[PDB]
DNA sequence: TTTTTTTTTTTTTTTT
């Protein structure tokens, strides 16, 4: 409404909204700016696209944080759960793939069975935070391939034969195999996700807890402040209800592509698949790049074009979208 | 329940200077030899003493023993005790505690209380397996947090075991091991078909001790035991025995004084205690 | 009884039967006539026929019952028409009933405890088809808790209800025709039949005939077989050409069921020797005493197929041969 | 159980808190029947005081509660010392590793239309949970504990039930190493089967061991033999039942007063010692009993806040931080 | 069923040291060849021992293992037709409720199951888990207990049990001990008064001798075939099957045999001897009471109230060799080399 | 219902030389290449002929298809296209289903239809078939082979008519196709079920920059407008529904020589008896699609060629059963 | 104020 616009115009004209918004996600957590700069794109999302030829493609963005223990994976999932207008939390061990997806209840009365939506149904037009995704049983984890790409759900049990509309975004969190990342093994041996599941993530941040005499001093000087005061240490954020009032405006803008940008994202996909062809050398392999990842660049670049409130995507938004996919992997290579 | 017309006989047993051996002679009496074995059954019938300390700590009064036709001793135990239970784990109810449909079951450890449970190939017993006996037999306690069930189950009871690793931790002492016997035994069976004390006295005597006496170590018994336990550890070091065993010695030393109805234990008891323990 | 049936037929129904009873080649024509859509496997076809003719189900002076039924299992590597037999037989025999071994239960196959105005017993397949053919498809996929529901009730006959307070018992005189794949999905020529099929050995021991099928690679067979399959799709039921029509054939089978064949002393004297050969050739697992009784049964059924009141050693040679072939 | 305080008892608690080495008076008065594990009993006292739970205005939670694991040789009072904490915490729930399944340990759905049933960690929601033989849990059970120890809420998504339950307990746990006895000639991650993600949740990891030494074994043996000579005050020789130390009902009153009526704020003077320790503890190369994560910084902040509670202090001072750092370095590195 | 005033006299008349026992053992399921050892037992299990009170069982329980198609299954079905009362319970076909007891409205009540329809006579059962554990409770003293519908009570059984087993989910096997061929706990196996195992030893001239017998029974059983029935009893038993349902009963129910203590010293001398070499590479009072039960049983079998030494020799024979099967491949020859003067060294 | 003007359009279209490619590119316009996958799923919509023998059994045009392949290859999206186009049907997944709910449920005592029985006379689409339990896969054997279900449970002992063509989507045992393992060990379905399908596809994500220059330049091209030759679907579904009931192709004797010769040439090299029964049903579907009442050599050649291409049989080594990745699309 | 299978899906602990 025009009174909402009389608020967000102060933020827009104050400027640099993309970096302010990303820093404002969990000011309680130090650093991880590149990762906040991705989880923010998971709030605005890309564009859902029906084709007049009867096909439809996903607008929800999926993101994976893979990393060492005690790095604020979970502390950060629980923040997006409060910031988003509709998010829900869940965990790997506490969850059946059934109660995560939807379930057939036997005897509520009269011994006749009925269908009840799981956490991914509640996350209708919202978020599901799947915490400790590693410790989920593979028969339970393979239940989400169905929802991460094709949007819908389907069930055929005990006289109930049904679909559920179930449109939702996934924010998973996990630790590598053997509890912490091991440089002796490949990135894939550490990640330990099957390739069709890995394919469904628009980004995999490989975030790591490498010690440093400077960087751990900078961390503790922040964190001790947040115990000495409830405040963040030192910049000023936007409060959640003002953030939602911006993001829910941005989510309306449906930014279309343009030809000189299409021509550029094509070249970037060839270079990524050529790299995947040559760099199957285990110490460097993140698996093979695929058409789901081309759509990953499209969605991540449309999300950036919403946040700047654009009419159409521009090349300045593609060179940034490619950066997040890069920096995710480079967090290992930089060591 | 005892009165003046009955307990003065228990004062007469308590006076006799060969008392302990009179009990060995009257335990599974058909089974020849086996002297230190029958002695252990006695001490398990007598027990040490329960204590509750000023800091809320509790100290276990119950002995446990490991044995290696001797089934007749464990059978005889489910006769002579004030309270007892005989099972290998034939059960098929679990020995310890086990979960069903959810709801609980108390096993033979739970079902025994004061008194005794006795178990014949404790080796081949694996019916709610050895992990559950480590709590049950050491702690007097079985614990469960399964299928929304939460409870503590008491298990305030003695264990006698026979067998044939881990459970040599939990058992306090260890022991092992003619034909004319068989001819007499068969003649007993045939005659169904076609000192000299007994259960009638001995069960009632045991419960009278159990209720009316709970000894303390004299200071001079502590001097003997402390000096002994480090002498054991010095030899063990230069060539394990640990406080888990030292406490067992103490329990034994109490039960050996308890037989006399003596209010205090002395070198007299310590010497048969550490001697019986050296039969490890 | 034969008189009741021969009073039931008309003179013109009998005058058709009269000539096929007269004919010499009749037993080889009957075998050629079963399941006309299936090519080769004459041994199987011959098996099925002898099942429909049954044996003399009989009881000793000792009150024990000696079984007359014949139990056929067809085991095979895939795409070999083991199912086409079952579907032919259900579509032909009197009191037939078909059943998948997967989509079925220990109740639905035997006796079911149910309720109506208190508890009551309902029929499963072995009740809706005594004096008839109980097919069992996919028997290898049957629940192990339920393969044993049949073990109960083939050597010992006698379904025995001891549950839901309704202690009760049923005769269930019935003949099983059971298809299966070998485990892993193709026949492991190198294994025993045990472990080619995972079943309970006692259940396997009291089957009369295991026709193992192999997809024989021979080109002179497959050039014919392919032409046979294309002819069925090209010109349908004009391409099948049996010696007898099904309604002509059932009159013969129903007639033959009314003889009760008898052993010659030659036939006895031959049978003991054919048991010796079988047993010597396992020097144990598939030649128990049950295979003797099966050989009697089969010789009676052949004698019925010939419409003869007495067992000729010729038929025992013919019965023994089916048992030999079953070994592969 | 709950104590009721009075104007007399509150005088005695306040005047006692003035004493120069009060943390040593109280830590010796826990389980005095248990000999010489002095540094374990010090950490238990801080576990009973807890810390300070912070919740930020954006809903972001910060844990307030100590968790302890002690791992060791057989027959070491490692078990016996849990069996004591259970009888001196205000609210305590007992369990063991094999005595547990991860659902019965946390929460389990039940058919009643269906309900969620509270498990052992959802009980004790402001108390303590004691786990013995922790190592005998399967990893399929130990994944249940991972959710609770940092986030302090159980959450379920089974059979159409979806919920969070609060679970703000402290855990104290005990274990054997893989080899029965601790193999001191081998690395800790090879003696201890547990993953770094679980060892990162325990604030203090006490490796405790039997070691044969004449004066040690003597002094212990004398301790227990004195113990086995106790008399309940009204009883007599051979009749069955039925340098200061505080009497434990007073200790429990002290813990209750401190846990209710003081909420320490960090001085920057303490923060400099917390930071100096965290950065050098994590960056020096000497082998630790478990890897030093960014959870360990929080352990220092909580142990110093818990000691300031023992000291009945409105502010955490350099003295508290120095005791917290010495206790943490004893646990993670080795004896001083 | 039962005998009458002429048959009374006939019984003590046909009672003869000329093998009245033997004509009985020969007569168990006459249409099964060989396997006289199993016939020996089934005779004892029919005739039973005598129970004595204070706790001694008279019932003689038996188990039949074997390598299949061996007429263990059918010798049970012969007993249902031969014992006075006896109940046949297919081992897969029963609920544990159906073995035990069940509850229904009339107002509310209880009624009994298969182990309650058994009473001194013989339960017939097969196919060796809570079902199985009910037998583990019933073995000790012949009584169930229940707590259903708040009705805390016993129910008596006091019955013998005949049991058949297929071992191993397959063949029987000589390698390993008998104890291992079946999923049965040793208390079971101690309390069975005999265990028998049957093998397919493929001797060609034994096989010949089945088949002669078998096919002849097929002739004899053909509906082509009242008085010719009298020739068609055909002496396949020496005792008319018609009489055994009387003889059994008249032993059981007129004779309650008793043991001549003068000779019982030999039983004790033997029991020690047997224990000595069993222990040289395990034998119990349950193996002694088996000798004592079966010996009373055989006096029932020669219609005598006063047990005689030949019953003890027959009984010793039945019980001794059954031990020889445990461990068999290693042990047996060693056992035979001692045992041969006892089992059959008459 | 078809009017004289509608029939005139249908008869005009059937006379075109591009027809088989025109229909194939028109069943799913937004999918790039995959021409042999479209060309076989087109034939599944028409199906073969359906035949009753007065005695000797029943046989049917229900072609079963398995899309097996590595992820992000449009297996699940072709499955969406078919489910929208089929005149009746179901879409489901291998985790979403139970054996009961896939077939029929004992309700109240009464029977309720599960997914296949809800979906006779049209395509049943199973996605994620690889993730399905062996118990649920073990129910498919009779209902693919005999077009029917048989039940024997409490009260109900019965058959059901179940004339469903299955379209299955699957993913290999290691989640991306493994060229070190042989093709049968990638697919990892049991042979009695793998043999049940009429067409088996490998779709493979082979990197080829001269191809991916076109795929990305196609796929991103959708995003140039917000709501962005071929037949209109309205007419295409009509042409299929005419040909499904007004055309029934019979086998010419000139087609038999080839059907036999081809089967012998395959079975020499396994090509079990169901390969011939599938060649018949596809060769009927191709003539049916082209509006012919007779099957000919030109049709049997495509029914063969399409089977050789679908499994990449020309790229599979003649021994070992491994595949040479250089030969795949050259 | 008290129970029996048999068919079904989802949860939970128990055994090779
Ligand atoms: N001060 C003490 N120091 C050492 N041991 C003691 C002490 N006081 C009592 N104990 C004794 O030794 C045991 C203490 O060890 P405890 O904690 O119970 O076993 P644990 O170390 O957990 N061993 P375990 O259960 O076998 O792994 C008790 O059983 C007592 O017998
Ligand atoms: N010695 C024998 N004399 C006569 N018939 C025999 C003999 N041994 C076996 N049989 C026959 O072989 C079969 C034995 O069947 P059965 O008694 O059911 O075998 P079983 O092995 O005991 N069966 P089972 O317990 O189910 O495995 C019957 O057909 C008998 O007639
Ligand atoms: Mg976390
Ligand atoms: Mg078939
Ligand atoms: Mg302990
Ligand atoms: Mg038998
Ligand atoms: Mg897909």
């Amino acid at each position: 409404t025009s009174d909402v616009e009389e608020r967000v115009m102060e933020l827009i004209t104050s400027g640099d909204v993309y970096n302010r918004l990303a820093k404002s996600i969990a000011p309680e957590i130090y650093g991880n700016l590149d990762v906040k700069k991705a989880l923010l794109l998971l709030l605005v999302g890309g564009v859902d696209k029906r084709v007049g030829d009867g096909m439809k493609i996903r607008g929800d963005i999926n993101v994976c944080l893979m990393g060492d223990p005690g790095v604020a994976k979970s502390q950060l999932l629980k923040a997006i759960c409060k910031i988003s207008p509709r998010g829900v939390y869940t965990t790997g061990k506490g969850s059946s793939g059934v109660g995560l997806t939807a379930a057939v209840m036997k005897d509520p009365v009269t011994d006749e069975m009925i269908l009840e939506g799981g956490a991914l149904v509640l996350a209708d037009n919202g978020i599901c935070c799947i915490d400790e995704f590693d410790k989920m049983d593979e028969s339970d984890r393979t239940a989400i391939h169905e929802v991460m790409e094709q949007q819908t759900i389907s069930i055929s049990k005990a006289g109930i034969n049904t679909t559920l509309n179930a449109r939702t975004s996934i924010l998973a969190a996990a630790n590598p195999l053997y509890g912490r990342y091991n440089p002796r093994l490949s990135p894939l041996d550490n990640i330990n996700l099957p390739a069709a599941l890995l394919s469904r993530f628009d980004i995999l941040f490989l975030m790591l807890d490498i010690p440093s005499r400077d960087d751990d001093e900078k961390l503790a000087e922040h964190v001790t402040y947040v115990h000495m005061h409830n405040k963040q240490p030192d910049f000023t954020p936007v409060e959640p209800s003002k953030m939602r009032e911006y993001i829910a405006y941005a989510k309306t803008k449906r930014p279309v592509m343009s030809e000189a940008v299409n021509d550029y994202v094509v070249q970037a996909y060839i270079r990524l698949r050529q790299d995947s062809k040559r760099e199957m050398d285990s110490k460097f392999s993140f698996g093979q790049a695929t058409p789901r990842t081309l759509l990953g660049i499209i969605r991540l670049s449309q999300a950036l074009a919403k946040l700047r409130l654009a009419d159409m995507v521009d090349i300045d938004d593609v060179e940034e979208a490619l950066r997040l996919v890069r920096v995710s992997k480079e967090s290992l290579y930089q060591e | 329940m005892f009165t003046e017309e009955e307990e003065e006989e228990f004062l007469q047993l308590s006076r006799n200077p060969k008392l302990y051996e009179i009990l060995t002679n009257s335990i599974a009496p058909s089974i020849f030899g086996n002297e230190d074995i029958k002695k252990a059954i006695v001490c398990l019938l007598m027990g040490g003493s329960k204590k509750i300390l000023p800091d809320g700590m509790r100290l276990r009064g119950d002995i446990n023993v490991l044995l290696l036709a001797k089934s007749q001793l464990l059978k005889f135990v489910e006769k002579v005790s004030p309270i007892a239970v005989y099972t290998s784990g034939k059960g098929a109810a679990g020995l310890t505690a086990s979960v069903q449909r959810f709801y609980l079951e108390g096993g033979a450890m739970v079902l025994a209380d004061g008194g005794v449970v006795c178990i014949d190939e404790f080796d081949k017993m694996r019916d709610e397996d050895r992990v559950a006996i480590h709590e049950a037999m050491e702690q007097q306690t079985i614990s469960i947090a399964k299928a929304g069930i939460t409870t503590v189950l008491n298990s305030r009871t003695s264990v006698l075991a026979a067998a044939n690793t881990t459970i040599l931790s939990r058992f306090d002492m260890i022991f092992i091991v003619n034909e004319e016997r068989d001819i007499s035994i068969a003649n007993h069976v045939i005659n169904i078909h076609t000192s000299e004390i007994s259960i009638e006295k001995m069960k009632r005597y045991i419960t009278y001790c159990r209720l009316k006496c709970a000894p303390r170590l004299s200071p001079q018994a502590a001097e003997k035991l402390s000096s002994n336990f480090v002498t054991i550890r010095k030899q063990l070091l230069i060539n394990p025995i640990t406080i888990r065993q030292l406490e067992a010695i103490i329990r034994i030393t109490e039960s050996l004084a308890k037989l006399e109805l003596s209010p205090i234990a002395q070198e007299r008891h310590v010497d048969e205690a550490i001697r019986l323990f050296q039969a490890s | 009884d034969q008189e009741v049936f021969l009073n039931s037929l008309s003179s013109d129904e009998i005058n058709e039967l009269k000539e096929m009873v007269k004919d010499e080649h009749i037993y080889d024509k009957l075998v050629r006539s079963i399941a006309p859509a299936v090519f080769g496997h004459e041994a199987v076809k011959k098996g099925i026929l002898l099942q429909m003719l049954g044996g003399v189900h009989k009881s000793t002076v000792e009150g024990i019952k000696l079984r007359g039924d014949i139990n056929i299992c067809v085991v095979g590597d895939p795409s070999t028409s083991k199912s086409q037999f079952l579907k032919y037989v259900v579509g032909f025999a009197p009191r037939s009933v078909y059943t998948s071994g997967k989509a079925s239960s220990a109740a639905g196959l035997t006796a079911a405890v149910v309720r109506d105005e208190d508890y009551t017993i309902e029929a499963g397949a072995l009740m809706l088809a005594d004096n008839g053919i109980c097919c069992i498809d996919e028997f290898d996929k049957m629940d192990i808790s339920d393969q044993v529901a049949i073990h109960e009730a083939m050597e010992q006959q006698t379904i025995s209800i001891a549950k839901a307070g309704i202690h009760a018992t049923l005769n269930a005189r019935t003949s099983i025709l059971a298809a299966a794949n070998p485990v892993g999905g193709r026949y492991n020529r190198k294994l025993s039949l045990r472990g080619n099929l995972n079943m309970t050995a006692p259940i396997m021991s009291r089957f009369d005939l295991f026709f193992v099928i192999l997809d024989d690679c021979n080109e002179k067979i497959d050039t014919e077989l392919a032409s046979h399959i294309v002819d069925l799709h090209m010109k349908r039921d004009e391409a099948i050409e049996p010696p007898f029509s099904a309604e002509q054939l059932r009159r013969y089978i129903k007639y033959a069921r009314t003889f009760k064949p008898i052993l010659t002393k030659e036939a006895r004297s031959y049978l003991v020797e054919k048991y010796k050969e079988l047993r010597k050739d396992d020097a144990s697992y598939r030649i128990t005493v049950r295979q003797l009784e099966s050989m009697i049964r089969l010789s009676e059924a052949i004698a019925r197929a010939n419409c003869v009141d007495e067992i000729t050693p010729s038929f025992i040679a013919e019965a023994y041969d089916l048992l030999r072939q079953s070994i592969i | 159980a709950r104590q009721m305080l009075t104007d007399f008892d509150i005088r005695n608690i306040n005047k006692l808190s003035k004493k120069k080495d009060i943390f040593d008076i109280l830590s010796q008065s826990l389980a005095p029947s248990i000999y010489g594990h002095d540094h374990i009993k010090k950490a238990i006292l801080l576990m009973l005081m807890g810390g300070v739970e912070k919740n930020l205005e954006n809903g972001s939670h910060l844990r307030g509660d100590i968790n302890i694991l002690m791992v060791g040789d057989p027959s070491t009072a490692k078990s016996q010392l849990l069996r004591f904490v259970l009888n001196t915490a205000s609210l305590a729930i007992a369990t063991t590793g094999r005595g547990s399944s991860g659902v019965g340990l946390t929460a389990a759905v039940t058919t009643d239309e269906r309900r969620l049933e509270a498990g052992a960690m959802v009980l004790a929601d402001r108390g303590v949970v004691c786990i013995d033989e922790f190592d005998k849990m399967t990893d399929v059970d130990r994944v249940a504990i991972h959710e609770v120890m940092e986030q302090q809420t159980v959450t379920i998504a089974k059979a159409g039930i979806h919920t969070t339950l609060n679970a703000r307990c402290s855990v104290i746990a005990a274990a054997n190493p893989v080899f029965g006895q601790y193999d001191v000639n081998r690395d800790p991650h090879q003696n201890i089967a547990l993953p770094d993600s679980l060892l990162s949740r325990f604030d203090l990891l006490f490796v405790v061991t039997d070691d044969i030494n004449e004066i040690r074994d003597r002094s212990i043996s004398e301790h227990v033999l004195r113990t086995h000579r106790y008399l309940p005050p009204g009883y007599l020789e051979g009749e069955p039942v039925r340098p200061k130390l505080v009497t434990i009902p007073f200790l429990r009153k002290y813990v209750q007063y401190a846990k209710e009526r003081v909420i320490p704020q960090l001085t920057q003077e303490a923060i400099n010692v917390i930071v100096k320790n965290y950065t050098d503890l994590r960056n020096d190369d000497n082998t630790k009993k478990s890897p030093i994560t960014a959870r360990t910084l929080e352990t220092l902040i909580r142990l110093a806040t818990a000691h300031a509670k023992v000291r009945l202090s409105k502010t955490v001072n350099k003295v508290d931080a120095k005791v917290a750092a010495n206790l943490l370095r004893f646990a993670l590195l080795g004896e001083d | 069923f039962s005998w009458t005033e002429e048959e009374e006299r006939e019984f003590r008349k046909i009672s003869r040291d000329r093998g009245i026992i033997d004509k009985i053992i020969s007569s168990m399921a006459p249409s099964i060849y060989g396997h006289r050892d199993i016939k020996t037992a089934v005779a004892c299990s029919l005739f039973g021992g005598v129970p004595k009170n204070v706790s001694i069982r008279g019932d003689i329980n038996v188990l039949l293992l074997g390598d299949p198609g061996t007429a263990k299954s059918q010798i049970l079905k012969y007993v249902e037709k031969t014992a006075h009362r006896a109940v046949f319970a297919t081992g897969q076909g029963a609920s544990a409720v159906g073995l035990t007891a069940s509850v229904r409205k009339d107002e509310w009540t209880l009624e009994g199951g298969a182990l309650v329809l058994a009473d001194k006579g013989v339960c017939l059962i097969d196919e060796f888990d809570q079902d199985r554990t009910s037998i583990h409770e019933a073995m000790e003293q012949q009584s169930i207990s229940i707590s259903k519908a708040g009705i805390v009570t016993t129910l008596q059984a006091r019955c013998s049990i005949i049991a058949a087993a297929n071992p191993n989910g397959g063949r029987y096997n000589s390698t390993l001990p008998l104890a291992q061929n079946v999923s049965l706990t040793e208390p079971i196996l101690s309390r069975f008064d005999i265990l028998c195992v049957v093998r397919d030893l493929v001797d060609e001239e034994a096989d010949e001798r089945l088949a002669t017998f078998v096919v002849d029974s097929h002739v004899r059983s053909h509906p082509e075939n009242l008085q010719r029935q009298r020739k068609k009893e055909e002496e396949i038993s020496p005792i008319p099957q018609e009489l055994l349902m009387k003889y059994i009963h008249y032993a059981r129910t007129k004779i309650y045999p008793k043991l001549h203590q003068m000779d019982m010293d030999k039983v004790s001398r033997v029991y020690a001897d047997l224990r000595r070499e069993s222990i040289s590479t395990p034998i119990t009072v349950r193996h002694l009471e088996s000798i004592l039960r079966i010996a009373e049983s055989f006096a029932k079998m020669r219609l005598s109230e006063f047990v005689s030494s030949y019953d003890l020799d027959r009984a010793i024979k039945v019980v001794v060799d059954s031990f020889v099967d445990a461990q068999k491949v290693s042990v047996r020859r060693q056992l035979r080399r001692s045992f041969a003067i006892y089992t059959l060294g008459h | 219902q078809i009017t004289d003007q509608d029939l005139a359009k249908i008869r005009e279209v059937a006379a075109r030389e591009d027809l088989y490619s025109l229909l194939a590119r028109s069943i799913a316009p937004s999918i790039y290449e995959l021409e042999d996958v479209k060309k076989g799923i087109l034939l599944q919509l028409f199906g073969g002929t359906n035949k009753t023998f007065t005695k000797g059994g029943r046989y049917r045009g229900d072609i079963n298809i398995l899309l097996c392949g590595d992820p992000s290859t449009s297996k699940s999206q072709i499955l969406q296209y078919v489910h929208k186009i089929t005149p009746r049907g179901v879409y489901t997944s291998g985790k979403g289903s139970s054996a009961v709910g896939l077939t029929a449920y004992i309700t109240r005592l009464v029977l309720e239809s599960g997914a296949l029985v809800l979906s006779d006379g049209g395509v049943c689409c199973i996605d994620e078939f690889d993730k399905m339990s062996d118990s649920t896969r073990s129910v498919l054997h009779e209902v693919m082979e005999q077009q029917t279900i048989s039940i024997a449970k409490a009260g109900i002992i019965t058959t059901l008519n179940a004339r469903s063509s299955i379209l299955a989507s699957a993913n290999p045992i290691g989640s991306r196709y493994n060229p070190n393992l042989p093709v049968t060990e990638n697919i990892d379905l049991p042979p009695p079920l793998l043999s049940r399908f009429d067409l088996v596809y490998l779709v493979l994500d082979k990197v080829d920059e001269k191809n991916d220059r076109e795929l990305a330049k196609h796929l991103t091209n959708l995003y140039l407008e917000d709501k962005p030759d071929v037949l209109p679907v309205e007419f295409l579904t009509m042409y299929i529904s005419y040909a499904k009931e007004h055309i029934h192709p019979i086998i010419t004797e000139a087609a038999k020589t080839e059907l036999v010769r081809a089967y012998v040439g395959m079975r020499k090299m396994t090509a079990t008896t169901r390969q011939l029964e599938s060649m018949i049903r596809l060769a009927e579907a191709h003539a049916k699609m082209k509006l012919k009442n007779v099957v000919e050599l030109e049709d049997v050649q495509e029914a063969v060629r399409l089977i050789r291409s679908a499994i990449k049989d020309y790229a599979t080594d003649p021994k070992t059963g491994k595949i040479d990745m250089n030969l795949v699309q050259t």
